[PDB]
């Protein structure tokens, strides 16, 4: 199911842009063609009708996504070889800052090049890659530039392939919508086999190696991991298990292995990080699972399932006839695929990023805390923005593929008939979570303002306990011995049990009480949710018509109005929704991240001394200070931010300078907002009169941005420079203490 | 196939539906016995139920969580407060009733069933129905409110 | 060939070219003459 | 001996009785589909077995391994309790 | 004719006009639908054949040294095994008349120059026997069958002058060249576990079965 050379590989299509379009093509008569060359430059749907083409062109970018995957990975490792100091770090990781950027002097600007130990003058880096690197067992850098060489030819193998299976060999569409054998392929080779070949990695090199690096070992006289595999007297003298081979294995007697192949929960102390043994294990169960999971799906030889038979077995009586016309709904459109799996994502995202820091997977990772913060709130980004993704798509084919004659399901039809009620209902649990989280607030003001403390809800006049998530903790606390009998300690350390680890003089983890700051902080999240999904949905299920517009699926999906008529018809698209939603996304991810920083500064991080005692870099704040706005503007913003702000004349003055640009660059955003068309297309006549009066006016007409251009251009700046200004707070505070 | 929800009266050009919760034997019986729904009653009867019941409810959360809930004075400052509510409530009812009906015309209340049999029309809307209505508001409403101020506070039941 | 050469010739292209030499010839004239304030000769 | 041990015969009859199971028609197969009722339906594979039955490679495969598994979960869940 | 595993999908398009041909396609790659890249079924049937070709060279070539050095034919030094003769320096190395890196290029020089011919022959037929390559053309023309170009050269002693008798050396050739691949599979992987020549392991074997076998290997 491929065709021999379909498209001649020519520079002709260069020399012609906007070939893609046939009105685009015609040529500029005005800069508004200049815009639109690339708007619509990967809308593959609007320049062909043909599913074959689509998918064929669908394949091909993927291919120049990875390539450029590979070139960025490439340049991680290689960087970290040249220009770091990743030996002298590993050599004392708890005292030397990790840097892996250096910088040229030309203009001054060799002040960014600060001490950070081991001899070395750089730039600080946050990403966490020492770490990753020392779990895996690396010591030289020579290995850093084997793989940098390997991920350069990776990425050149990735462009060829793109290049390949577009201009000699496309496959046809029915080789695209073989879910099944997909579905397979993608279970138990692609995640399977890569589980399980990082579990034999893990217990082949980075088991000995972390085992001789925590006794102490100079890490130049580490035998090399090549001498563990040919020398097995070294691994039996670290694991005697080792010496028996793989008999116990194919003999069932599995309970051999237990010296490397554990199921102890917790930290390592020496390091502060999870046990790579439990690490190995999980990675060989989960890779078991998941090849087990990949032989479902009906195939060539009979034996399987069918995804449309089981699907059309499901209805209820108050569904009717269920999930029948599924299975072709998804199969023919690329839109709701998207959209499922760009939620999906986010989700995933935003579990990765609370599931890292409580649990930290790599060595001297709980004490780095810059790092951590960097992750969390990088993660809660990437997350929200795919869910919002997620929507957009599912509107974008609400308006387009949808078509009840050929493609009829019954729960999408009874869905879109009883849509006043579900957004009703939203409605009301919207403003009833805003009124009874935000209100609570706005009362512990004016109650401290007027001098009565003990009208508060707080914990000295009025509690709120959040008495079901201490329920949780409690039950998760005395989970060992009782109800998971083979672990010694809990998962996490942050359940209450009250162990504390302290690795380098600093606090990795211990215990988070919660009181009733936490309650009114998940309800401002609970209430800034509800508020971003109710306008999702909103745009979604609105797309194709209303009360208002019956003919809303005529006029696309993304038009700016239908004129003044009606009392006013501006932003009814469900592109719009989207960039309404967007604001709020913002609003939630920003409380999220705050809410963050401040309680793992005031409760979890600090430094212990020789008799136990904890300091921690707040002093422990949040609980009585965080009731109210006026504590959050003072004790949070207002104090945290005299490192962003005295930063100038040493190494962080980047980010006093990034706090600034950021300021200007959200501040420049509110003139596309708040402002129209009309008045800047008037403005430019006069300027275009003196062009013409000097013989100067261009035969491109000057044309003023559209109205949807100047609402993303507005939405975009405006997001730009919030988390710019959030991103070199955060850093520059995090860093110097 | 079995089938719960059916367009509201069979009427599928309707803007309703009919769901468990809306059209089952128990909620309907419900709802039909509440006083605000006995169109063949004197509308002064019914006010006076509902005046009753919403004083009664409206003195508990004043005395316990006003300002002097935790002083000597708690119970009088709660019903005190929950009387001067009563009487706004009492002055947006007539309020309401002045402006949305006027003397002389006939119930605009409908006057066809749900199976199509013709009854009369409620006199609730009807200006005269309505001062009538506030009126029991305003007298139920005082006399729960004083009947739950002695309760509370004057007779020393275990409560809590 | 000339389709490639009327590609080269597209503003984008000519533009990151242009300024790209413009950035270089700049860098070069302030490592030569660094802290300029005042025009001596 | 580990021939005559309690762990050759469990593992040996939880593969043996799969495969009976699944070449007497007591299993699913390629031959036979369960249905929501849990109902074997007849079907054609298309796959030559030189089998009077039309028990073909890719099942018993598939019984082999069913066993397999369950045999070694009843070996180590025996194993852990300590009967064996 | 004998079929062996096959399936109706393969039936339908492995008629038995390929010598060696069975019916086995499992996974059914030779399917005539949607043929592109290197998935071809013509390409698929010249690389099996060069496969066994080279194969039939390599299993011979790779035990001939062996047997000669326990016979007390040729020199100790020379009857070395293949793995340790010089393919792989970190297992062992044999110094020649040049350095392996020398060799390599020579080697590759004139291995570039044979297959870009063959490989000219199979994209345009014919094409070998028109250009002037010191007078060798005229013997280089092929015959249209990309596999089997036959020709003085290929061909010196004539043999296959009957089709019938053409097509059971053809079928001889295909069944040898499928042992051979067999058999440098298992010279690779034995190799692999046990570390000493496979005439070794055929000797130690025969000296006791139940002693030296895959029991007492693995
Ligand atoms: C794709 C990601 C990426 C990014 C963001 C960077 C970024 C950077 N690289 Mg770089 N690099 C990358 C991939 C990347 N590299 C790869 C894949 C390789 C090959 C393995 C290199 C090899 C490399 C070298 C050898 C050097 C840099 C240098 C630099 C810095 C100066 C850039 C400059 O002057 O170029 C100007 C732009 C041109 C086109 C020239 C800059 C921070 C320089 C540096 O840090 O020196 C102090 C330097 O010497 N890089
Ligand atoms: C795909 C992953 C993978 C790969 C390529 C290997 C590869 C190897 N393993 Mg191995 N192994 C793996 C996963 C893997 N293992 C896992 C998950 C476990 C835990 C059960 C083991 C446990 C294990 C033991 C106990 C031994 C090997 C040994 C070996 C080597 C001889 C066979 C070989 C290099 C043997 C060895 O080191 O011989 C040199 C050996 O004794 N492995
Ligand atoms: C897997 C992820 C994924 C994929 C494959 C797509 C794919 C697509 N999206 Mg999409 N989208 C995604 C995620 C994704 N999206 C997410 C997460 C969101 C939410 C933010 C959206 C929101 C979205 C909207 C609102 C729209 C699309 C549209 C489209 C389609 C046309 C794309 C196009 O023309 O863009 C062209 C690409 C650009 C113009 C580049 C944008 C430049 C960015 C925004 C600025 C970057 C700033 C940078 C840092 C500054 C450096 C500048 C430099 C020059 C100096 C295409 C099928 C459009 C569509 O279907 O219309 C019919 C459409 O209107 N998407
Ligand atoms: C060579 C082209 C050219 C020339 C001769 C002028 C000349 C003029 N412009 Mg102008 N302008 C240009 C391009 C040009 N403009 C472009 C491309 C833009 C869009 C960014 C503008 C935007 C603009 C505004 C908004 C205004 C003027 C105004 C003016 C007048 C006041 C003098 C001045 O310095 O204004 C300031 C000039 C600028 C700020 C322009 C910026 C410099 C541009 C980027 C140079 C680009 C040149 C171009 C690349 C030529 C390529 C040559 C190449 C093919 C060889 C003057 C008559 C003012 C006026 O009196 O109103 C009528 C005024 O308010 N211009
Ligand atoms: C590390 C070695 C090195 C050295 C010694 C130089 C030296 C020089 N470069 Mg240079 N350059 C280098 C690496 C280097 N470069 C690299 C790696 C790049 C990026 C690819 C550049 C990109 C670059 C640009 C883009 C330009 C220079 C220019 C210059 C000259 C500036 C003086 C001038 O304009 O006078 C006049 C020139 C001379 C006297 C001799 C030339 C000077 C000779 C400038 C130049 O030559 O101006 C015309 C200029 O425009 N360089
Ligand atoms: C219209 C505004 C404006 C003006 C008139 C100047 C003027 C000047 N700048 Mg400058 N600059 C500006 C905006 C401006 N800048 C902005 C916005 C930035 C930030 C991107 C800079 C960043 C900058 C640097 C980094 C440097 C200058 C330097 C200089 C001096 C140049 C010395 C030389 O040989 O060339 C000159 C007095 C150089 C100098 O030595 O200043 C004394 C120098 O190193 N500037
Ligand atoms: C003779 C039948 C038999 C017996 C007595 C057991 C007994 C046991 N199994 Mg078990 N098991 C069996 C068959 C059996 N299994 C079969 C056929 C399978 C499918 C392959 C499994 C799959 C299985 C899993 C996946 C797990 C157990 C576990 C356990 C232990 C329970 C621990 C707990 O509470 O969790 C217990 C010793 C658990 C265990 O050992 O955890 C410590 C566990 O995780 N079993
Ligand atoms: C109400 C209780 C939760 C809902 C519940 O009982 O779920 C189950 C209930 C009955 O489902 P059925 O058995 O009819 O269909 C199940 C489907 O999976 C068949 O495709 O769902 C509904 O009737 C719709 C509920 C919409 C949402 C209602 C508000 C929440
Ligand atoms: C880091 C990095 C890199 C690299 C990477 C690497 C180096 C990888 C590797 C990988 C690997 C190296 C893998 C492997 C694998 C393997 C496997 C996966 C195997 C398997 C096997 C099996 C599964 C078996 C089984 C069995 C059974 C079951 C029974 C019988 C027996 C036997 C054993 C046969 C680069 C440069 C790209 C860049 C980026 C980054
Ligand atoms: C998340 C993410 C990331 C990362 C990622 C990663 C890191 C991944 C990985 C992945 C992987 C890592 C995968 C893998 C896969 C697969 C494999 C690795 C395979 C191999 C091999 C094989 C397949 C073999 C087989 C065999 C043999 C050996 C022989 C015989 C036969 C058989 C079949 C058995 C980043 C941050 C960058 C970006 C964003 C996202
Ligand atoms: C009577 C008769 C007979 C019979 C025979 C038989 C019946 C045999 C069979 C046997 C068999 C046919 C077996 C099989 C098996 C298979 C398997 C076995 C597969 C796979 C599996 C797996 C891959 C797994 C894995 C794993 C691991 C590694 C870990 C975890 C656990 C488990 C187990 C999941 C004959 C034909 C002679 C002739 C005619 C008559």
């Amino acid at each position: 199911l491929v065709d021999r050379d379909p498209i001649k590989t020519s520079f002709e299509e260069w020399a012609k842009p906007g070939h893609f379009s046939r009105t685009i093509a015609k040529g500029p008569d005005t800069t508004t063609w200049i815009w639109n060359l690339h708007a619509d430059a990967h809308d593959f749907d609007s320049h062909t009708s043909d599913l074959e083409e689509i998918s064929r062109k669908v394949f091909s970018a993927h291919f120049g996504q990875l390539s450029i995957i590979f070139l960025w990975l490439s340049g991680m490792y290689f960087h970290g070889a040249r220009f770091s100091n990743y030996e002298a770090w590993l050599s004392d990781p708890t005292h030397i800052g990790p840097s892996a950027q250096v910088v040229w002097p030309i203009v001054g600007q060799e002040i960014l090049n600060g001490d950070v130990g081991g001899g070395f003058r750089g730039i600080q880096i946050t990403s966490g890659f020492f770490q990753i690197w020392r779990a895996s067992g690396i010591t030289s850098e020579l290995q850093l530039y084997c793989t940098a060489i390997g991920a350069l030819v990776f990425a050149a193998l990735m462009l060829f392939a793109g290049w390949f299976h577009y201009h000699k060999a496309a496959p046809k569409l029915a080789w695209f919508q073989d879910v099944e054998s997909m579905l397979n392929h993608h279970l138990a080779g692609l995640l399977g086999l890569g589980s399980l070949s990082w579990a034999g990695h893990q217990v082949h090199v980075s088991l000995p190696i972390n085992q001789f690096l925590n006794a102490g070992v100079d890490p130049k006289e580490i035998p090399l991991p090549h001498e563990f595999i040919l020398n097995r007297d070294l691994l039996a003298q670290l694991y005697p298990s080792f010496a028996e081979g793989a008999t116990p294995f194919f003999t069932l007697n599995w309970s051999k292995y237990s010296e490397f192949l554990t199921f102890r929960g917790g930290l390592d102390p020496v390091t502060g990080g999870l046990w790579l043994t439990d690490i190995a294990h999980h990675h060989l169960a989960i890779a078991i699972l998941f090849l087990i999971a990949g032989h479902m799906y009906r195939t060539n030889w009979g034996i399987g399932h069918g995804i449309k038979d089981i699907l059309e077995a499901h209805k209820g009586p108050f569904t009717g006839q269920g999930h029948k016309g599924l299975y072709e709904i998804l199969t023919t459109s690329w839109h709701a695929q998207l959209s499922l799996n760009l939620a999906m994502l986010g989700s995933l995202t935003i579990i990765v990023a609370h599931h890292m820091y409580s649990m930290p997977p790599y060595p001297y990772l709980a004490t780095d805390y810059a790092t951590q913060l960097s992750l969390f709130t990088h993660h809660m980004w990437i997350g929200g923005f795919l869910i919002v993704g997620a929507a957009a798509h599912a509107a974008i084919f609400m308006v387009r593929d949808y078509d009840p004659t050929n493609r009829y399901n019954d729960l999408l039809d009874r869905v879109l008939r009883h849509r006043d009620a579900i957004i009703s209902h939203l409605n009301w649990v919207c403003i009833f979570l805003g009124f009874h989280s935000f209100g609570l607030y706005i009362h512990n003001d004016t109650m401290s303002a007027l001098g009565r403390p003990q009208d508060m809800f707080s914990d000295t006049a009025i509690q709120l306990q959040p008495v079901f998530a201490q329920w949780i903790q409690n039950t998760h606390a005395l989970a060992p011995g009782v109800t998971a009998p083979g672990e010694t300690a809990s998962t996490s350390l942050t359940w209450g049990g009250g162990e504390l680890v302290a690795v380098g003089g600093k606090v990795a983890l211990l215990p988070i009480p919660l009181g009733t700051a936490d309650f009114l902080v998940h309800h401002i999240h609970a209430f800034t949710i509800h508020v971003t999904v109710l306008i999702l949905l909103k745009g979604v299920l609105f797309a194709r018509s209303s009360r208002l517009i019956p003919d809303k699926a005529n006029l696309g999906f993304r038009f700016p109005c239908d004129g003044p008529g009606r009392g006013g018809t501006c932003q009814v698209s469900a592109w719009d929704h989207v960039f309404l939603g967007l604001f709020w996304m913002y609003n939630a991810i920003s409380v999220v991240i705050f809410h963050f920083s401040w309680k793992m500064q005031s409760d979890v991080w600090g430094s212990i001394s020789d008799q136990g005692v904890v300091t921690h870099i707040t002093g422990g704040n949040f609980a009585q200070s965080s009731i109210t706005i006026n504590g959050w503007l003072r004790d949070f913003l207002w104090a945290q931010a005299s490192q962003v702000i005295q930063s100038y004349g040493s190494s962080l003055s980047a980010y006093g300078l990034f706090f600034l640009g950021a300021h200007f660059v959200w501040a420049f955003s509110l003139m596309f907002l708040f402002s129209g068309r009309g008045y800047w297309q008037e403005l430019i006549e006069s300027i275009v009169w003196a062009h013409n009066k000097l013989k100067v006016a261009p035969a491109t007409q000057p044309r003023a941005l559209s109205i949807i251009q100047g609402r993303a251009v507005g939405v975009t700046h405006y997001l730009l420079g919030g988390i710019a200004t959030t991103w070199a707070f955060f850093l520059a505070r995090i860093i110097a203490v | 196939t079995f089938q719960v929800v059916q367009p509201i009266n069979g009427d599928p050009f309707i803007g309703s539906l009919e769901t468990p919760v809306t059209s089952s034997p128990l909620i309907a019986w419900y709802l039909s016995n509440l006083p605000g729904y006995r169109t063949a009653v004197n509308p002064l009867l019914r006010g006076v139920e509902v005046g009753l019941a919403h004083g009664f409810f409206l003195v508990g959360p004043f005395v316990k969580a006003g300002p002097l809930r935790n002083t000597a004075y708690a119970g009088s400052a709660g019903s005190l407060a929950a009387a001067g509510l009563v009487v706004i409530l009492s002055m947006c009812l007539t309020i309401y009733g002045i402006s949305s009906f006027k003397e002389g015309e006939p119930s605009i209340a409908p006057s066809l069933t749900l199976t199509g049999r013709k009854k009369q029309p409620d006199q609730l809307q009807t200006a005269d129905g309505w001062a009538k209505f506030t009126g029991g508001f305003f007298f139920g409403g005082i006399s729960g409110v004083t009947w739950a101020y002695f309760l509370l506070y004057v007779l020393d039941l275990p409560y809590f | 060939m000339r389709d490639l050469k009327t590609y080269l010739s597209v503003a984008p292209v000519l533009s990151t070219l242009w300024f790209g030499s413009l950035a270089g010839l700049l860098i070069e004239i302030n490592r030569l003459f660094p802290d300029a304030l005042t025009f001596p000769f | 001996d580990f021939i005559g041990s309690s762990t050759n015969l469990i593992m040996v009859t939880s593969t043996t009785l799969m495969l009976f199971a699944g070449r007497f028609g007591l299993a699913p197969s390629a031959n036979r589909k369960a249905t929501a009722g849990l109902r074997l339906e007849a079907r054609d594979s298309g796959l030559q077995t030189g089998d009077p039955a039309g028990f073909t490679l890719a099942d018993t495969l598939a019984c082999g391994t069913v066993g397999h598994i369950i045999g070694v979960g009843v070996v180590l869940g025996l194993k852990n309790i300590g009967a064996i | 004719r004998p079929l062996w595993f096959a399936s109706s999908q393969s039936l339908s398009y492995l008629d038995g006009s390929l010598p060696g041909d069975y019916g086995f396609d499992p996974l059914g790659l030779s399917d005539p639908e949607g043929t592109g890249g290197f998935i071809e079924p013509r390409w698929l049937a010249y690389g099996e054949i060069i496969n066994g070709r080279f194969a039939m060279l390599g299993a011979a070539g790779a035990i001939a040294p062996e047997i000669l050095g326990k016979a007390g034919l040729i020199p100790a030094e020379t009857a070395l095994p293949w793995f340790q003769t010089g393919v792989i320096p970190p297992a062992g190395t044999y110094t020649y008349w040049a350095d392996n890196y020398t060799l390599f290029v020579l080697e590759m020089a004139l291995m570039g120059f044979a297959e870009h011919r063959r490989l000219q022959d199979w994209y345009n037929p014919g094409s070998m026997g028109k250009q002037y390559f010191l007078g060798l053309e005229k013997g280089l023309a092929g015959s249209g069958n990309p596999a089997y170009p036959g020709g003085p050269f290929f061909n010196p002693l004539g043999f296959g002058k009957d089709e019938k008798s053409l097509k059971e050396l053809k079928l001889k050739e295909v069944k040898n060249g499928r042992l051979a691949m067999l058999a440098i599979l298992g010279y690779f992987i034995q190799g692999l576990v046990t570390g000493v020549g496979p005439y070794q392991n055929l000797l130690d074997h025969l000296a006791d079965p139940v002693n030296n076998n895959v029991l007492t290997s693995l």
